[PDB]
């Protein structure tokens, strides 16, 4: 589903955000707690923006689809007359 | 009159072949040979003398061959001060099993919209007592109003309260249609209308008129039944001088027949299956809803969204119609806050300082404000949690969610308009910011929530 | 091009039989015969063909007529004879089919014999208008927990059960069919309920399977079943709800209350798409006729509860619709969600996680609400209701909220117990008062000291503990129909003895 | 009710109701009487005024085939090419009643056993040798046939004949010779 | 005479099958017999599709119809200045008839590559957001694309506004004629959005073309081009003109119900397959004429309507691929106080930096790499761009209905660009703005009078600004 793809990708985009914002302020303060912050912020940074391409992928996929799904009707329903 | 032969039945379609005498387009034909009046409202010319007709009743027992009488208008449904306090349907019947509608006048159902040179420019606030539309989106007089929602977020009860509140405290002959909504719920705001004492069977006094019809219905009555509650509001406000309620429930259905029609009528589809002629057909019906100057007709349109989706073709086509449109979120609706109207995309065309007032339109802006940072401050709190931000956001998490709060209304409540924005500023300002957060849920003014957080402080 | 201008009708008509009431195959094919004469047809008038096939005409058109087949079309070649008969179609009601199992036209296929009633209905009848009805005040009960208690049913509304494949539609159905049968088993007359399940494109195994279940559970003798399965031609299966809507309008019509179950509307949906498309009618979206919310809606507005000046009787209707992947986006769905009057849905999800009955509170709805309750559940569930409508609103951050406020870890405790509360086991449909003593057991607070897990044995002990021992505060509140401050302090003595003497 | 089908099988609506007409003449054997009737019936119907009365989609059906019944009432047509006509006013059909009569032409072409011979050549063709080609193309059919010939001339085929008898088609013309040739020195 | 004359054959849903009119050209006006006008779209062989100027009720089948023997055209000139018209000209505002003294065709030839001229003169919209962040140069064609009440309407009436100024002032090739195509508003809307504007003695210079939501859909089709050729009067007549439709999506719905009437081939969301072509040869004939041609220009402001904020969609699509940029309005920065709610991130000028002027040049520079900074940003030098970013937004906020003279608009986003400001925290800046006009505009004409002359902040006037800017700051609240 189209808007389901949507609100994931929101949601994740916004998570994205707040982990990279968070590593930033943990480099900052960690000039052995606020290094594994950062470390681990990091890595959730990483992690969810292979989730978003992931699913970017699949919403350009169900994106045609869907085109393809409308397109269709209409032509069955011309094709009908 | 004229007399032709129905030649083809396919579902809720019927052709008919006139010999002589080809009635034009929109023409109401009788069908002969039949105990109930059917009535076909022609749509197409096929040439060879032959036109398509959409059935205003099912269409079962039709013979090719049947004879067929051309009334030689479009519907022409009563009219008149009689009509108020019945119940007809879209041809105009009575089906409240009351007797017949005994007016002076007939109108009928398909008639111009009002010129360029006739239309308004005042805009007066109508205040209707509720605390978010009257803050955030308020209704003005003789504008249109529209109320989207999906299944189960609240249209219905919402245009209830506008009816009991509106309605009663008016005194401009209101009129309600019913198009294409349930036959129970119809039957309830008939019976509880009746006992509110504004519709009077005996000695009549009464002040709304009632269009139905209802779901089981064909598409053709369904998306004429709005035009037939538009011809009798259109009575009361031309040849009577009246300020007008139209409380439209639902106008999507009306729509939605529209689509449903078309399909049969040799249309090619457009987006979503919606007819080609969507936008100029809701275009020709909503534009008769307005404001001259031999009088108004404010109208209340609950409107149907599909899917919540708020994107489809009706309800974005609707959208541009209307004046001061409050949607019912269902995301709102399963928190329990009640009204449902989405304070982030209920829109007011009267909510400048112009017409309201700089503290209103402070006060509306500022809530808005709050709410939809709240809702960005949302994301790092799923992500962290609130225990882990700022000083001033976290205090306006908190204000945002006694706000969140206040905004519903259940006792029933009436919170007057100045009392609205006094104790949304009182919130607002944080004057009540040791106040808990559930004290402002289901309250009416700022007094109450006190005192129920009072109460509830005393024994918790 | 023209359907009528064979060269077979052109030559006999320049060369020089009643084409009135009888009318020649010109065409058949995936059961659409068109039909060249028949005159004086009406639209939807039932027609008989020469192998004993009937058939419907459904498309009048100005040189054939488009007639479905009731029945398989190698029967009917080109140039058959098709003779009228003059009626629509039409089943046949009364208390003679309680027991029995029908086709979608009122035969028996049980081999039990003939039905024996007197009395005979047109399928395509029209719904009570706006005066005949009153409001829905009287409660239907399913003796299932979460819907008796968040999604109340009453006597004469229309409530849908949607979801997924496999979450347990035709299960809730069932219990409600089978949690009649204390009330049919009493004497007063105005709180039985006469059940009809319509079987619509299943399989006959599972309606073999169901009949059994009814059998097994004594609840066939007030049943009546209308199965148009798998294998039958789609006007069957087309038709087969009106028919069920008839059998049960009888009861409604006579002051008599019936129950019934379209399981599901899906496929025959999907029946009337095939006719639809076979007949050439232009397809609108996922090739579904224009007309489908026609189709679902004049069905489902002809359950009404009738007023005192109308007999007073009732139909419910509990339409079932299955949607594909979670999709209530879809157009069936679309249309039966703003048809009916609520909606329990089914979660995939929350079956597997030992929810089950897996009903959906935060999206179920039911429009009648707490007017269709007796007045001890009412007192129970609006609390409930409150409560788990809050633990929801802050459930999104479950598993973290020891680390927050003592009142987020209140609300997600208490709506875990309260969720734990509603899980209920297949055939075991309770009666109300045993429900309410679960809820109170559970909202009042004597559930904050058992760990989540334990709350099942608690409930089983509980009602097997309040079913021995406390008989009459059970039929006080059976007869009462609400929790009397005497039977509060009681409920109240009875589960704290409980909980005391609980391990 | 079974049907006679005629030799040759034409398609549209002018097939088929061509069709219906040889099928209903089949069973009372008149068939070149209903020819000779559609032969007056279009030659009455190529004059323009009643042409226009007839094509005029402004008339109505009945005053159309009111005209027509009462000039078929004129020419005492038999009562099946008056059925025919009376069908196409009927069906609407009536505009391209034309083609029928062309259709059923060509179908009794094929009743009485003539087969279509057209001859192209680069040069107009003498009489001896075309008549001599006449007798040629005579050996190639059966006993109770007949050779409708018509040769037309196309100068650009540079020399030779394209015959064509039936759909069977011989090009012994010499610009196909060259061509072949030519692919062959090319390939 | 079945050459110049036919007869109607069908009718249906706004489309008229004609059976005759054997001369008649492509898209020619032909006149019906009740009065009601049409065009014939489709010529076949044995019918013409004609789409009706007006409604069905009125034409039944056997209906005459006549020939005019010109294509469409629309009265044009000075006359219409001040009048509202529907979309063939015709004077909807009881006014009297139109003293129009030229017609013009309304799908001519938008010009061709060598009688344009680059854009290098503003259009001056009043607004901040737009002036400083997306210049519009005179000749160009700005989308204005945003979803449902986002504030595109009140760009539009904001501009029409603001031309006020030029339009009283001296130099005629100053001066600005407005243009306001109204495809499927309300008819109440539209009454009173001519309220406002005569209001603010605006009509005087503007034309109004409206084709109301009560109107045919071929009126809604052919509104859009009605407008564009009253402008293109003006762009050949050495004048200059703006033009807004509102909105094109209308205008494409309408025209996709007319070609599906027709029967022609439905492509993506059942739109035609010329839908672009109907859009672009209508926003080409936008353009900037070279003084060998008159020097005139005719600046386009067409709007959008998206779904969702979906600019993927077909016509929004298609009209962002036509324009030479586009100014998003959001409605989750409506929300957040950012009024006019512009997204500055996504809005794009792509011929604007060569439209503003010489010290708009000077601030906004600034002001665009300082706001791009803040939210690619959005400790002791990240907080500081935080700071500079959200004191910036502060500024850009503007209320309705009363635009902006440039020179103002420079001095404040130099108040803001300079540092001023650093000292006011942000619930501030909204206050000491409004305040510090009043300021510059009663005891200081002078500077205001040099840089609008100059044109520039020349460094005598730099400095006066600055010292303005810091005796004002200075005894401020
Ligand atoms: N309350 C329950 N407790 C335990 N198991 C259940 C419950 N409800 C249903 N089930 C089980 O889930 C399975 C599927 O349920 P069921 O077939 O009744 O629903 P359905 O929606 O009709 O499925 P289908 O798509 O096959 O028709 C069954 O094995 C059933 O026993
Ligand atoms: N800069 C602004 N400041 C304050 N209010 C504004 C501003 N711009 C617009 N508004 C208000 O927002 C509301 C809607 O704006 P507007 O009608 O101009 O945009 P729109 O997209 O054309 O709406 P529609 O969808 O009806 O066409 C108006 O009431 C207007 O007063
Ligand atoms: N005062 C109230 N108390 C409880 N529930 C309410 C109240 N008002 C409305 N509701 C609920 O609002 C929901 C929406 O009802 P309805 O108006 O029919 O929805 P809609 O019109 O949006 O389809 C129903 O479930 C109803 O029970
Ligand atoms: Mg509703
Ligand atoms: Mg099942
Ligand atoms: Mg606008």
């Amino acid at each position: 589903t189209l808007k389901d793809i949507t609100r994931r990708l929101k949601s994740i985009k916004n998570i994205q955000k707040i982990t990279k914002s968070m590593k930033m302020v943990a480099a900052a303060k960690y000039a052995s707690e606020q290094s594994a912050r950062m470390t681990a912020m990091d890595n959730a940074s990483k992690n969810a923006s292979e989730m978003i391409d992931k699913l970017t992928l699949t919403f350009n996929r169900t994106r045609q689809a869907v085109i393809t799904k409308e397109l269709i009707e209409i032509i069955s329903g011309a094709a009908a007359l | 009159a004229a007399t032709g032969r129905i030649v083809a039945v396919i579902g809720a379609v019927v052709d008919v072949q006139f010999d002589e005498g080809l009635p034009p387009i929109l023409n109401a034909l009788e069908v002969q040979g039949r105990e109930t009046r059917l009535v076909l409202e022609v749509a197409q010319h096929l040439g060879e003398s032959t036109v398509r007709t959409i059935a205003m009743d099912g269409t079962e027992g039709l013979v090719r061959g049947q004879k067929v009488l051309d009334s030689g208008a479009p519907i022409k449904i009563p009219v008149g001060p009689e009509t108020l306090g019945r119940i007809m349907n879209v041809i105009g019947e009575p089906i409240d099993e009351r007797g017949p509608i005994k007016t002076k006048q007939f109108a009928p159902i398909h008639a111009e919209a009002p010129e360029f040179m006739e239309m308004s420019v005042e805009q007066e606030i109508l205040v209707t007592g509720i605390k978010v539309v009257d803050l955030l989106a308020p209704y003005a007089k003789g504008g249109k109003i529209g109320l989207f929602g999906g299944a189960g977020v609240g249209k219905t009860v919402l245009i209830m309260e506008l009816i009991n509140n509106v309605a009663k405290a008016h005194g401009g002959y209101s009129v309600f249609a019913g198009v294409g909504e349930r036959t129970r719920e119809g039957n309830d705001l008939y019976h509880e209308m009746i006992e509110s004492g504004v519709i009077n069977l005996k000695d009549a006094t009464s002040k709304v008129a009632l269009v139905y019809g209802q779901m089981n219905e064909p598409p053709g009555a369904r998306a004429r039944v709005a035009l037939t509650g538009l011809t009798v509001a259109e009575y009361f406000r031309d040849q009577e001088g009246q300020d007008v309620l139209l409380f439209i429930d639902n106008i999507f259905r009306f729509t939605q027949a529209g689509s449903e029609v078309s399909a049969l009528l040799g249309r090619i589809p457009s987006a979503v299956g919606y007819q080609p002629t969507l936008a100029t057909d809701m275009g020709t019906m909503q534009e008769r809803i307005t404001t001259t100057k031999k009088g108004s007709i404010t109208s209340v349109q609950a409107i149907y969204v599909p899917a919540d989706d708020l994107t489809d073709p009706a309800p974005a086509t609707t959208f541009a119609h209307l004046d001061a449109t409050t949607v019912l979120s269902r995301a709102i609706a399963e928190l329990g806050i009640y009204p449902a109207v989405d304070p982030l995309d209920s829109t007011s065309r009267i909510m400048d300082p112009n017409i309201v007032g700089s503290e209103h339109y402070d006060v509306a802006r500022g809530v808005q404000k709050i709410l939809q940072d709240y809702k960005s401050l949302q994301d790092i709190i799923a992500i962290l949690g609130m225990d882990e931000l700022s000083e001033e956001d976290k205090l306006t998490v908190s204000r945002a969610r006694k706000i969140q709060r206040f905004l519903s209304q259940p006792m029933g409540k009436l919170v007057p308009l100045k009392e609205t924005i006094k104790g949304f500023q009182q919130i607002l300002a944080g004057e009540y910011d040791h106040l808990p957060e559930q004290a402002f849920y289901m309250v009416g003014p700022i007094e109450e929530a006190v005192a129920k957080a009072d109460k509830l402080a005393e024994e918790h | 091009t023209g359907t009528a201008e064979m060269s077979s009708i052109l030559e006999e008509r320049i060369l020089g039989v009643d084409l009135e009431e009888t009318g020649r195959v010109l065409s058949i094919g995936d059961g659409i015969a068109r039909v060249h004469g028949l005159r004086n047809v009406q639209a939807e008038e039932m027609v008989e063909f020469s192998s004993g096939l009937k058939g419907m005409s459904l498309n009048l058109e100005p040189d054939n007529v488009g007639v479905v087949v009731f029945g398989n079309d190698k029967l009917i070649k080109e140039g058959d004879i098709v003779k009228r008969t003059g009626a629509i179609v039409d089943v046949p009601v009364g208390e003679e089919l309680l027991g029995r199992v029908v086709d979608a036209l009122g035969n028996a296929i049980d081999g039990k014999g003939p039905i024996g009633s007197k009395t005979r209905r047109r399928v395509g009848l029209k719904a009570p208008g706006i005066i005949p009805r009153i409001s829905v005040r009287e409660p239907m009960q399913t003796g299932i927990k979460a819907v008796d208690s968040l999604v109340p049913i009453g006597r004469g509304q229309r409530e849908l059960i949607i979801g997924d494949r496999q979450t347990g539609k035709t299960s809730i159905a069932i219990d409600t069919i089978i949690n009649q049968k204390r009330f049919n088993d009493g004497s007063d007359e105005k709180k039985k309920l006469y059940c009809i399940y319509v079987a619509i494109g299943q399989k006959r195994s599972t309606v073999a399977q169901l009949v059994k279940r009814l059998t097994d559970a004594d609840a066939m003798k007030y049943t009546i079943v209308v199965s148009a399965t798998a294998s039958d031609a789609a006007p069957l299966q087309y038709l087969a709800p009106y028919s069920g809507c008839s059998m049960g309008e009888y009861f409604r019509d006579n002051g008599k209350h019936a129950l019934i179950i379209y399981d599901d509307l899906s496929k025959q949906a999907v029946a009337y798409r095939q006719m639809s498309l076979l007949l050439r009618r232009p397809p609108g979206r996922e090739a579904y006729p224009g007309d489908v919310f026609y189709l679902h809606s004049r069905l489902l507005e002809r359950a009404a509860k009738m007023n005192d000046a109308f007999g007073g009787g009732s139909l419910t209707a509990l339409p079932v619709i299955e949607t594909q992947a979670g999709d209530v986006s879809a157009y069936i769905p679309t249309n039966v969600i703003s048809i009916t009057d609520g909606q329990i849905f089914l979660e995939t999800e929350l079956f597997y996680k030992g929810i089950r009955p897996a009903i959906n509170v935060g999206l179920s709805v039911s429009r009648v609400g707490s007017a269709a309750q007796t007045r001890a559940m009412k007192q129970v569930a609006g609390t409930m209701k409150l409560e788990l409508a809050q633990y929801r609103e802050v459930a999104a951050f479950a598993q973290f909220g020891s680390d927050l406020d003592a009142a987020t870890q209140q609300l997600l405790s208490r709506g875990v117990r309260l969720t734990e509360l509603l899980k209920q086991g297949q055939y075991s449909p309770m009666a109300i008062e045993e429900q309410v003593a679960v809820i109170y057991a559970g909202v009042r607070g004597y559930l904050d000291k058992l760990e989540p897990s334990k709350i099942t044995k608690f409930e089983n002990a509980f009602l097997s503990h309040v079913v021995s021992q406390h008989q009459a505060l059970l039929g006080t509140i059976r007869a009462d129909g609400k929790i009397s401050e005497q039977s509060d302090a009681k409920l109240k003595e009875i589960v704290t003895n409980f909980l005391a003497g609980f391990e | 009710a079974k049907l006679v089908r005629p030799p040759v099988q034409v398609y549209g609506i002018e097939g088929r109701y061509a069709t219906a007409l040889y099928s209903a003449a089949s069973k009372q054997n008149k068939l070149e009487q209903v020819e000779k009737e559609l032969l007056r019936v279009a030659q009455i119907l190529k004059e323009p005024k009643v042409a226009a009365s007839v094509l005029n989609p402004y008339v109505k059906r009945s005053i159309k085939v009111k005209s027509l019944n009462d000039i078929t009432a004129k020419e005492r047509f038999s009562p099946l090419t008056t059925n025919l006509i009376n069908l196409l006013a009927e069906n609407g059909r009536l505009s391209n009643t034309q083609g029928v009569v062309s259709a059923f032409s060509t179908m009794m072409s094929v009743h009485r056993g003539e087969v279509p011979c057209t001859v192209t050549s680069a040069s107009p063709l003498e009489e001896a040798t075309l008549s001599e080609l006449k007798t040629v193309l005579k050996s190639f059919l059966s006993q109770g046939q007949v050779l409708k010939l018509e040769a037309k001339t196309d100068p650009s085929i540079l020399g030779g004949m394209i015959v064509r008898i039936g759909e069977k088609y011989v090009d012994m013309s010499v610009k196909t010779k060259i061509q072949k040739l030519g692919r062959a020195m090319r390939e």
